[PDB]
């Protein structure tokens, strides 16, 4: 394919850190200067939950889907290149390049696999989401509230399991942020397909002298050397290394759900829901804390977890700046 | 069957409560009335039934369906829902 105590002893080593969960983060795509939350956001779903499996009642997912939303030139699709590279297994994909057949399964008599199986137990990334029409986007409902796929065609009838984590891309109606309409008109996916998305992201082209010279500075020091050395920050962690701790820390660390984190999770969902907070943000938000519980190689979900999902999601979709009432964005605000 | 949010504090607050237990607990937090396979024995039994209409429900069925097409005179309501009616009724004589 393209363990020992000293690996455990860097490992434990490394968790010990203060500033661990800024240095992984940073640390994922080098060269992309700041957008720390977006980072922190996909380095949440590198980790993933918890799954978990009853005796009756079912299976609950693990995995979390994110979907990047936004001007155009902000890098989305740069970012999309180095989660595709990092994952152990996972697909990059285009709007316009890909059928309802093509993203799923194939009869050819005998079934044939697509994007989404190919990526089963990895990260799907899909580019230009918004290219694609009603009819393909349609399939991507059963496959991301199950993570199973039914199939009923001539000759052939069974269901399929896919444990795949997407990863999306698209810019507004309009193609740049519009701020006279509310933020669900400029996203503008129907609710039930928005609903199904653990963290959603507006990243806006603000214009600011001091934000443009540090911009312009970090692009243009890549071109004073022929093959450069230089990069974002001083202290990074290697690939390898990062792929070594990310990969140990999903075998080994199952946390579970304290007593505080339940009455801390339940506090926080009546907050959201008492004013729209649908059911799915409860179990995204215990998805979110139980996965960061193992980037700190924790056996527990504590109090401090809950803080963070929440913390996280209310960041995401720039909900401080929100009039309350209107759903449009103060601009002057961000 | 139509189901609507219809968001209440009193039903959120113990919703909520039984999600977080679901994810907390396994197996724990449903404790049903009876198990999958005695529930699966009954059934089978239930089905053997082959119950008979009575005098007095006969005569109380057009009451109630004149009762459904004043409520009618919204999906209008047709003789397809006396006969449903009657099946209903009949699964309800067959589960007891
Ligand atoms: N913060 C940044 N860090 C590094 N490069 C950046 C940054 N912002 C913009 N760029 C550069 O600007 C370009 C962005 O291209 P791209 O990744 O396609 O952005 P995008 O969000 O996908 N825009 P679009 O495809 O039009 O929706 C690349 O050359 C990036 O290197
Ligand atoms: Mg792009």
């Amino acid at each position: 394919k393209v363990i020992t105590d000293q690996d455990l002893a860097k490992i434990r080593e490394v968790a010990a850190r203060e500033d661990l969960y800024s240095l992984l983060a940073r640390s994922i795509a080098p060269s992309i200067y700041e957008l720390e939350d977006v980072k922190k956001g996909i380095l949440l779903q590198l980790f993933g939950g918890t799954n978990k499996t009853f005796t009756k009642g079912g299976r609950y997912r693990g995995d979390i889907n994110i979907l990047l939303c936004g001007d155009p030139s902000t890098s989305k699709s740069q970012i999309l290149q180095y989660v595709h590279k990092i994952t152990p297994r996972g697909v990059y994909t285009s709007g316009k390049g890909s059928s309802a057949v093509g993203l799923t399964a194939y009869i050819t008599l005998v079934l044939e696999s697509g994007a989404l199986v190919l990526s089963d137990g990895g990260v799907c990334c899909i580019d230009e989401f918004d290219k694609m029409s009603d009819s393909t986007r349609s399939v991507l409902h059963e496959v991301m509230e199950q993570q199973t796929i039914s199939i009923a065609k001539a000759g052939i009838i069974t269901t399929l399991n896919a444990r795949s984590s997407i990863l999306a891309s698209a810019n507004p109606i309009g193609s740049r942020y519009n701020p006279n309409l509310p933020v669900t008109e400029n996203i503008d996916l129907p609710p039930p397909l928005l609903s199904r998305f653990d963290l959603v992201y507006l990243v806006l082209d603000k214009v600011d002298e001091k934000n443009d010279r540090e911009l312009a500075k970090h692009l243009t020091n890549l071109y004073l050397e022929d093959k450069p050395e230089h990069i974002s920050q001083d202290d990074v962690l290697p690939v390898e290394f990062l792929t070594m701790y990310i990969s140990y820390a999903k075998e080994h660390i199952h946390p579970i759900i304290t007593e505080a984190a339940k009455t801390e999770l339940v506090r926080a969902y009546v907050g959201m829901r008492k004013m729209t907070a649908t059911t799915r943000q409860l179990e995204s938000m215990i998805r979110l804390a139980e996965a960061h519980a193992k980037m700190k190689l924790k056996n527990v979900v504590e109090l401090e977890d809950v803080q963070e999902a929440v913390r996280l999601i209310r960041s995401a979709i720039k909900d401080y700046a929100t009039d309350p009432k209107t759903g449009k964005i103060d601009m002057n605000l961000v | 069957f139509v189901i609507l949010d219809d968001c209440n504090e009193k039903i959120d607050t113990e919703l909520a409560s039984h999600i977080v237990d679901l994810h907390m607990k396994r197996d724990e937090a449903i404790e049903p009335p009876f198990s999958a396979e005695q529930l699966r024995r009954y059934i089978k039994y239930a089905r053997t039934f082959k119950p008979i209409l009575t005098k007095e429900a006969r005569s109380y069925l057009v009451e109630k369906y004149k009762e459904l097409r004043k409520d009618d005179a919204s999906y209008r309501i047709t003789v397809r829902q006396l006969e449903s009616m009657i099946r209903l009724s009949e699964a309800i004589a067959r589960a007891n």
